């Protein structure tokens, strides 16, 4: 119920396809891949990839660690400490 | 302990309602009385010749 | 300085009332009446000279 | 396919009573146009000191609801708007929604020079220079602010169009 | 259609349409002890009728309570 | 023709009856509503509406044809199940309350040995009417009179019925008719004055009535539940509402006043002295006569409901709950025990005849 | 719509007139033109009417229906929209609108036919009766408004007095005459899509089998617009029509979706939305309303023309003529009707179908 | 005599106080009555 | 008193990196809150081209380089934030909004008068 | 100036017709003494009646039966 069911091979997993439709230098993304080295993403189009990455997971980074984000592994980390599901109704639950 | 008036004195003005039914009284007095309406168009309102109007 | 204005709608609605009852009363006891007169049509409509 | 249409038949408000059914619907338009101009249920909506002269057409010297006159919070109760103030560009989407939501029919009234055409803030930046930008108006009153009579004559010339009202015989001498 | 279960699928998906369920049922069962003493003649059906009816509305208003408390333990932070 | 003329008439006779009922009735409550403002204008010193119709005696029908021939507003032409179930349920449990009034002895449409527990039951349904315009409603001002419906409804519910079932209890019958003519040597507001005003307060709080006037409060919910209201279904949500203001006013004096008994015995012989008895006229006046008494009684209650208007300000509903529940309940669940012992210590307990 | 529709600040009429404007185009200005449009009152009036008025363009408008016209007047500043009652059965009404009016143009037509007017006394007497007083008070521009398939030689009584009308026109006012020839308009109250936006259509199964060009009314008040200011497109016949063909079976299945009715599996099929019937019913309930229902319904003509699917003139002109591309119904059905979603007031979500949506929506209604 | 002023010996004082004096009853009485209206009460419902 | 939802106290920043970070920070929630947007003020248009159009008005600043214009600017786009958020704006104004867009050569515009 | 007296009083001093025509457009049935009348017809009276009140003194009786401009 009120837990994740998240592993770090679907985070990651995750993350490559929602980061393969931006414009990227490579396709080729696994856990060190950087954002400005080897995906090519200025100021502007890293906080698009996080909030999509946002978006996608329903997680929402803080402030501290998206201004300090390097690598791909980095958020997947982030995902996996931090999500958890959305409380439901009373009714969701029990019934 | 310090007021002026018995429980039994609170309590009927309380429980009866003595200026809710005062109230209604003077109410009831302005139904007999002479309204203020008057009948526009067939009536009108004081003018001055100082009033303000069409140019 | 009484308002008749004022207590003509009270006028209608009292009317209302007695509209009411005065159809209810006479209505229901005189058919009651006539039905308590015979068994057949013709001795409770018509009324007898004797 | 062929057609003949006749040249010299007259208007609606002009056309007179020829057979029994403009009779019919003659009487079924004065009839409800009689309960409307009777029920006269304008909208709450002063916006500034024009408002005070509406409010002195309820008070007990001119006492509106002696000719069925009754204001409504709601729009869906109204059938006429009275514009009694200034109307600003803040207030103007607002006021178009309000107006929006009116069922029909439903009749506007401009009271006062701001609402007429923006009057002593016609130069301003942040008014707009009459509503009738923003709703259609069918009687305009004139005034800084119209006096209660002024805003009353208004009412009666609307009451007074609203009487010559000719839906159902235009439904049958004009569809 | 009863042994089958049908009435399963007349219940609806709220903690609160299990309350209404429990509720004509109960009221099935008043309805045939006044249809029995009715044609018996008989009062003690009745006053069994009447007393079903106060008890059954006892515990739909116990229900209720413990069906409030439990939803303003889920608005609890109430930081207003 | 002739005969079968004659007895179509008998045929039809009783539903002529009915009507004449349903038009009485409705005459009361159209007119109610040029009275309420007729009275508060003079209060008030303004004339109220004298312009529809000769000294205004069309106003009502003006408001009602004027509200039946204008647009109703809704989503869809479909969506009549909405805004249109309300107002029937209220206006539906208001009329068959009148089942039960009898305008004279044995002149009810309905006649019951549970007649108390018939008005009651029947007035319970108009409240469930009102609350269903909420209905998961985008109205803020709907949701948010609906919530104060319902605390209307636990403050009075408690305090009107048990007011009824002690007048009940003083006659040991649940007849209303009974009850009337059980007040032929006294009228119930001489031994219970502070019933007939509890009474009152719970008409007023039951009718949404000022000062209890917390669901259509104007100056804080627009309208209530009738701010997205328009055009019949507002007309029969205000029909309701107004036929439920005459029917508490007939129980005021119902319970209280002798219902239809002549306010003089001497005087009431006099009058129909002059008529024969064996001609059908004496049992129309009669009918007058007795509705009359009925009319005059209720007319001054209805005329309170108006006057209370005029000269009270409104009361916050979260303290009506408090006054209710703190003062009338209490008071009541008094008299309640007091009444049977005092007719037990003389040996007075009551019994149907 | 733009900030100035002319090309010039100089316009001579045809007549003879010279025409001179003054402003920027916004509601102060005015642009020297009088125009009359007759049927503004309607559905494509109103687009017309308010694109003529913003600009300076003083506008008269015939109206039979009082409460119509008053929402025409705020288009328009002091003096820019007037109003003349007049009805078509009176000559002296018809030639006080055209009077002082530098351009006419013709909206009056009808698909029924009632207890005053046939189809052949509107789409053609009136047409021919405006027209030749359009020319006797010396206008310089004649607009004419016909419908999509006009044609003399129809089996469809409307197909056919549109396409006389036509004929009718440029036989009075002449070979300069203008006419256009819309497709079925979409926009706001649209009647296009009223019928298709409807819950309880009786004989769908038939009605909704006709294929047409669906076009945006907003280009064709547009477009209308760009006539009436460049002289150049007189004596012109214009179809005007969208790039895409679509059958209203696809378009009534493609707005159950996104009304979301579908939502649930048995509410469509309970409400209504399906009322298959045989043909001989929608004749005899078309027939039958014919004479009992005051409001104009399904007709008969509207039930042939059920079977009859658009046919493009190649002979005409089009947008292209104008300058101008067509606008795609893909990119503008979800915000017409966008006002009929049942839910949507921010619940959850909004499905707000951008114009690749509505495309792969399309494919998946076809899909059986 | 081209202005308006006040009289020579002025206008005459107004009421500007306060004036709501009681009226009725004291509430003793009106308890004693609503007492011996209840004893009539039942002694005639008594009676019945 | 207690201030509004979503609303900021007025800071004068005096170093380029720490207002550069409250920059992105503010563009981070711009992007969050889009399909809220959409949502409230129900646009004809996806939640990504809203983002698109976010980042068109913080592509226009990009450059500024004074830095009490700098603070002035982003002040400004906090303002325009709180009222966004909190439906304040009416929706015919975020329409608008979204309206917002080859010019004419010089014989085009002499024709008709110019500018 | 509301009770039936002052009523029945103007009435019988005006006549059921003028009265009835009061009874149209005034909603109040008023005598008065003729004043004079303007060059549209209308007739303008004053009141002599000791239970006017202040703004009713003066009033005008229209040309037309069913509308009064
Ligand atoms: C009967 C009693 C009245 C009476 O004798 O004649 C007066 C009364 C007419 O009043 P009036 O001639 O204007 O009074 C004389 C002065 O004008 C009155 O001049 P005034 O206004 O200067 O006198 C003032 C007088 C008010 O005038 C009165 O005396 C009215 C009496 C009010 C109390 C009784 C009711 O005193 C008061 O103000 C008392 C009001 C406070 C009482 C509040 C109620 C307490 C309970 O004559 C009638 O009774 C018949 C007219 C009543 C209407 C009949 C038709 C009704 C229409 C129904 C539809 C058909
Ligand atoms: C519909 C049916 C009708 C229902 C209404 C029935 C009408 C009758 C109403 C019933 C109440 C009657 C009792 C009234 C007497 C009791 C009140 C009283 O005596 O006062 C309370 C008393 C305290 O004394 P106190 O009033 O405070 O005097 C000092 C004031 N500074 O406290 C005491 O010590 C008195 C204790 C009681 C002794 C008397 C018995
Ligand atoms: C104690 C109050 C005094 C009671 C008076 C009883 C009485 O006088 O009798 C009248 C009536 C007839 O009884 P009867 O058998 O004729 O007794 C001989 C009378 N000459 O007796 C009766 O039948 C009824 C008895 C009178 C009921 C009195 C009820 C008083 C209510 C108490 C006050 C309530 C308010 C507190
Ligand atoms: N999808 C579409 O709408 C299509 C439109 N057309 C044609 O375009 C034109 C514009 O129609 P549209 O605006 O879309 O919808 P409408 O049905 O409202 O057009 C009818 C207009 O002409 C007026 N009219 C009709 N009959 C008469 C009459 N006897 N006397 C006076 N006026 C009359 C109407 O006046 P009033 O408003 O007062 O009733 C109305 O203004 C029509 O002629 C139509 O045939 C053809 C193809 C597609
Ligand atoms: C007969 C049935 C109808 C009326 C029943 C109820 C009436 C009120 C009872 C409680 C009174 C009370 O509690 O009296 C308390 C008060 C006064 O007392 P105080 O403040 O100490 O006086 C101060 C000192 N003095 C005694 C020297 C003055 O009286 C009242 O305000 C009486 C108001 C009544 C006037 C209005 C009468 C009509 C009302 C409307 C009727 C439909
Ligand atoms: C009393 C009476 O004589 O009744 C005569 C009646 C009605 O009189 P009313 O004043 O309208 O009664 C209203 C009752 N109130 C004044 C108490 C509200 O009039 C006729 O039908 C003749
Ligand atoms: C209960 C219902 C009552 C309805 C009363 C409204 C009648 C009305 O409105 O009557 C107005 C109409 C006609 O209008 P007119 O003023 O005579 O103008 C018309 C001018 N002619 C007379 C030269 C044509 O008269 C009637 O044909 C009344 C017939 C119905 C009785
Ligand atoms: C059946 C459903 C319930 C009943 C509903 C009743 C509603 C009331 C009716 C509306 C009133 C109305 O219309 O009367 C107001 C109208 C408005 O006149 P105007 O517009 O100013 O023009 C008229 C004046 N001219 C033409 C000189 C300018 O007067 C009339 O023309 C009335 C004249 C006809 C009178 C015929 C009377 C015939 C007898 C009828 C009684 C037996
Ligand atoms: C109720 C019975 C009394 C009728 C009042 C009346 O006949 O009213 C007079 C009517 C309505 O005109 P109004 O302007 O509202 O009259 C008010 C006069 N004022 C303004 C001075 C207050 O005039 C007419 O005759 C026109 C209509 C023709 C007669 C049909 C009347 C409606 C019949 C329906 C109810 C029977
Ligand atoms: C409290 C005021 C009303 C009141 O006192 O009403 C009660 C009294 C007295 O009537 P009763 O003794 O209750 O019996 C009723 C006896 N009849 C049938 C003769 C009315 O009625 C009146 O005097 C009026
Ligand atoms: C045993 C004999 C029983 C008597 C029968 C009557 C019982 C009435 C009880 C009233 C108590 C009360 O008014 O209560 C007051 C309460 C709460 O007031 P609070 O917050 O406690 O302040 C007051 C406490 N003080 C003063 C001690 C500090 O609310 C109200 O204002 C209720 C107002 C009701 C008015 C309804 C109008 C009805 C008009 C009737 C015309 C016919
Ligand atoms: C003989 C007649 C008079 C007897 C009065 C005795 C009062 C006792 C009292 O009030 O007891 C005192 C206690 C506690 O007082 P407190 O208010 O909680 O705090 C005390 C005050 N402080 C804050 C200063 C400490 O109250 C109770 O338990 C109230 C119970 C009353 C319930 C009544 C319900 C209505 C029933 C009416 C009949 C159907
Ligand atoms: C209940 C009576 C309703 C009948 C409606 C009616 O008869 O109206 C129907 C017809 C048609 O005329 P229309 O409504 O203009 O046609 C347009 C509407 N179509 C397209 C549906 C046909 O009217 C007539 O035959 C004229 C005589 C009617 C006089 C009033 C009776
Ligand atoms: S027109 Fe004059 S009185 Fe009216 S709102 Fe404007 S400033 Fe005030």
């Amino acid at each position: 119920q009120s837990a994740s069911t998240l592993t770090k091979e679907d985070v990651l997993t995750r993350s490559v396809s929602v980061l393969r439709g931006f414009e990227v230098k490579t396709k080729d993304i696994d856990l060190q891949t950087t954002f400005v080295q080897d995906l090519g993403m200025d100021s502007l189009d890293l906080n698009d990839a996080l909030v999509a990455l946002e978006e996608e997971f329903d997680v929402v980074f803080d402030d501290k660690t998206a201004n300090e984000i390097k690598t791909v592994g980095e958020v997947v980390d982030f995902v996996l400490a931090n999500y958890l599901p959305t409380e439901q109704s009373i009714n969701h639950t029990i019934r | 302990e310090e007021s002026s008036e018995s429980a039994l004195s609170k309590a009927t003005k309380w429980y009866l309602l003595s200026e809710i039914f005062r109230g209604l009284y003077i109410t009831l007095e302005m139904y007999f009385r002479a309204p203020y309406t008057i009948y526009y168009p067939f009536e009108k309102g004081p003018v001055s010749p100082r009033f303000r109007g069409e140019h | 300085m009484i308002p008749f204005e004022a207590l003509i709608p009270y006028a209608i609605m009292f009317a209302g009332f007695c509209l009411g009852g005065g159809v209810m009363n006479s209505a229901i006891t005189a058919d009651i009446t006539k039905r308590a007169r015979g068994p057949n049509q013709e001795i409770k409509r018509n009324v007898g000279e004797d | 396919y062929s057609s003949d249409l006749p040249t010299d038949i007259p208007v609606l408000s002009k056309r007179p009573h020829t057979n029994l059914l403009d009779y019919t619907f003659t009487t079924f338009d004065k009839m409800k146009n009689w309960a409307r101009k009777s029920s006269f249920w304008p909208m709450t909506f002063g916006l500034a000191c024009c408002a005070v002269e509406m409010m002195h057409v309820s008070a007990p010297r001119y006492d509106q609801d002696r000719l069925g006159i009754i204001f409504r919070a709601s729009p869906r109760q109204s059938d006429i708007m009275i514009v009694a103030g200034t109307v600003t560009n803040k207030m103007a989407p607002a006021l178009r929604q309000v107006y929006d939501q009116m069922p029909y029919p439903r009749w506007v009234i401009s009271m006062g020079s701001c609402a007429n055409g923006g009057g002593y803030y016609h130069y301003s930046y942040s008014v707009v220079r009459g509503v009738d930008r923003i709703v259609p108006v069918d009687i305009y009153v004139p005034g800084c602010p119209p006096t209660s009579e002024a805003l009353m004559y208004g009412v009666f010339q609307l009451q007074k169009k609203m009487m010559d009202g000719q839906t159902h015989r235009m439904w049958y001498r004009s569809y | 259609m009863d042994l089958i279960l049908l009435m399963l699928v007349a219940v609806g998906l709220n903690i609160i349409d299990i309350y209404i369920m429990i509720e004509i049922l109960i009221m099935g069962c008043t309805v045939n002890t006044i249809y029995s003493a009715s044609l018996d003649n008989d009062m003690i059906g009745l006053i069994y009728s009447l007393i079903q009816i106060i008890i059954a509305g006892v515990e739909s208003a116990i229900g209720l309570s413990i069906l409030v408390n439990y939803n303003r333990i889920r608005n609890s932070e109430e930081i207003e | 023709m002739l005969n079968n003329l004659f007895d179509f008439i008998e045929y039809i006779e009783y539903w002529l009856i009915i009507v004449a009922f349903v038009a009485s009735v409705l005459i009361v409550v159209a007119y109610l509503t040029v009275a309420e403002r007729k009275t508060m204008g003079y209060m008030q010193r303004r004339l109220g509406p004298n312009a529809v119709g000769y000294y205004g005696v069309l106003m009502a029908v003006a408001d009602a044809l004027k509200l039946l021939s204008k647009e109703i507003v809704l989503p869809h032409n479909g969506d009549i199940i909405y805004v249109m179930s309300g107002p029937l349920i209220s206006l539906f449990s208001v009329l068959l309350s009148w089942a039960v009034i009898p305008f004279g002895p044995g002149l009810s449409l309905l006649d019951s040995e549970y007649s108390i527990i018939y008005l009651l039951a029947s007035g319970s349904i108009g409240v469930f009417g009102t609350v269903i315009v909420g209905w998961m409603s985008n109205s803020k001002y709907t949701v948010l009179a609906t919530v104060r419906t319902t605390a209307q409804l636990i403050s009075y519910e408690l305090v009107l019925t048990t007011v009824v079932f002690i007048i009940a209890l003083i006659v040991s019958s649940l007849n209303i008719n009974v009850i009337i003519e059980s007040q032929y040597n006294i009228w119930y507001i001489i031994p219970f004055f502070p019933l007939c005003l509890i009474f009152f307060i719970s008409a007023l709080a039951e009718t949404a009535r000022p000062p209890f006037d917390n669901v259509e409060a104007e100056s804080e919910l627009v309208s209530g539940h009738m701010t997205e209201l328009s055009a019949s279904p507002f007309v029969i949500f205000f029909l309701s509402e107004y036929c439920s203001m005459v029917l508490m006013s007939t129980l005021t004096a119902i319970f209280f006043f002798g219902g239809y008994l002549p306010f003089s015995n001497t005087i009431h012989h006099l009058i129909l002295n002059l008529f024969d008895q064996h001609s059908i006229y004496y049992f129309i006046i009669e009918g007058i006569l007795l509705s009359g008494y009925l009319a005059i009684k209720a007319n001054f209650f209805m005329f309170s409901f108006v006057w209370i208007r005029a000269a009270a300000p409104r009361l916050r509903y979260d303290l009506l709950i408090l006054f209710c529940w703190y003062v009338l309940l209490p008071i009541v669940f008094a008299i309640v025990v007091f009444a049977p012992g005092i007719l037990y210590c003389f040996d007075a307990l009551p019994v149907i005849i | 719509v733009s900030t100035f529709p002319l090309k010039s600040d100089i316009n001579i009429t045809k007549s003879g007139k010279t025409l001179l404007s003054v402003g920027q185009g916004g509601r102060s200005s005015r642009t020297g033109f009088t125009a009359t449009v007759f049927g503004g009152t309607g559905f494509l009036g109103r687009v017309v009417v308010s694109k003529l008025a913003k600009h300076g363009t003083n506008v008269v408008v015939p109206f039979r229906n009082d409460r119509a016209r008053r929402q025409l007047k705020v288009n328009g500043d002091l003096g820019v929209v007037n109003f003349v009652e007049f009805d078509i059965r009176n000559l002296k009404s018809i030639e006080d609108s055209v009077k002082y009016s530098d351009i006419v143009i013709n909206l009056i037509g009808t698909e029924h036919f009632s207890k005053n007017f046939s189809i052949e006394d509107v789409n053609i007497g009136a047409a021919e009766r405006i027209a030749k007083a359009a020319k006797e008070a010396g206008v310089s521009r004649l607009i004419h408004v016909s419908s999509y398939n006009a044609n003399p030689s129809s089996s469809s009584d409307f197909y056919a007095t549109k396409g006389i009308g036509e004929q009718v026109v440029r036989d009075n006012f002449g070979p300069d005459a203008t006419i256009v020839r819309p497709a079925p308009m979409y926009f706001r109250n649209s009647p296009f899509l009223n019928e298709l936006l409807q819950i309880k259509a009786l004989g769908g199964n038939v009605i909704f089998k006709k294929e047409v060009y669906p076009v945006h009314a907003l280009q064709v008040g547009e477009a209308i617009e760009r006539i009436a200011f460049d002289d150049a497109t007189a004596g012109q016949t214009y179809e005007l029509f969208g790039k895409e063909r679509y059958s209203k079976k696809e378009l009534r299945e493609m707005i159950k979706h996104i009304i979301h009715i579908g939502q649930r599996g048995y509410y469509p099929y309970s409400a209504g939305f399906y009322l298959p019937a045989p043909e001989p019913f929608l004749y005899a309930f078309a027939l039958i309303r014919q004479y009992i229902s005051s409001q104009p319904r399904f007709n008969v003509d509207q039930l042939k023309r059920s079977h009859i699917n658009q046919e493009i003139d190649q002979s005409a002109k089009t947008f292209t003529d104008l300058g101008m591309v067509p606008d795609e119904l893909s990119e503008y059905l979800y915000r017409y009707v966008k006002p009929h979603i049942s839910y949507t007031s921010q619940t959850q979500n909004r499905t707000v179908y951008s114009k690749e949506d509505i495309e792969k929506l399309r494919d998946y209604v076809n899909t059986p | 005599a081209t202005q308006d002023l006040p009289p020579i010996s002025g206008y005459a004082p107004i009421q500007w106080k306060r004036n709501l004096p009681s009226r009725g009853f004291r509430p003793v009485i009106w308890f004693l009555g609503l007492c011996t209206a209840t004893g009539y009460g039942f002694y005639q419902i008594s009676l019945a | 008193t207690n201030p509004t939802a979503f609303a900021q106290t007025t800071r004068y920043v005096k170093d380029s990196t720490e207002m550069r970070t409250l920059v992105l920070n503010l563009y981070r929630r711009y992007l969050r809150h889009s399909r809220g947007f959409v949502n409230n003020y129900n646009l004809d248009i996806p939640a990504s081209q809203v983002r698109t159009k976010i980042r068109q008005e913080f592509e226009r600043q990009r450059f500024v380089k004074d830095l009490p214009l700098k603070n002035v600017l982003y002040m400004k786009a906090q303002m325009e934030f709180q009222e966004l958020v909190n439906f304040w704006k009416q929706q015919c104004h975020v329409m608008q909004y979204f309206e917002s867009i080859k010019g004419d050569s010089f014989v085009q515009k002499f024709l008709k008068g110019a500018q | 100036s509301s009770s039936i007296q002052r009523t029945l009083r103007n009435l019988w001093k005006n006549g059921f017709k003028k009265s009835f025509k009061q009874l149209q457009g005034y909603n109040d049935i008023k005598s008065g003494r003729l004043v004079g009348t303007d060059s549209f017809g209308n007739k303008f009276y004053e009141v002599d009646d000791p239970v006017e009140i202040h703004m009713r003194t003066r009033f005008v009786e229209y040309t037309g039966f069913w509308r009064q401009d």
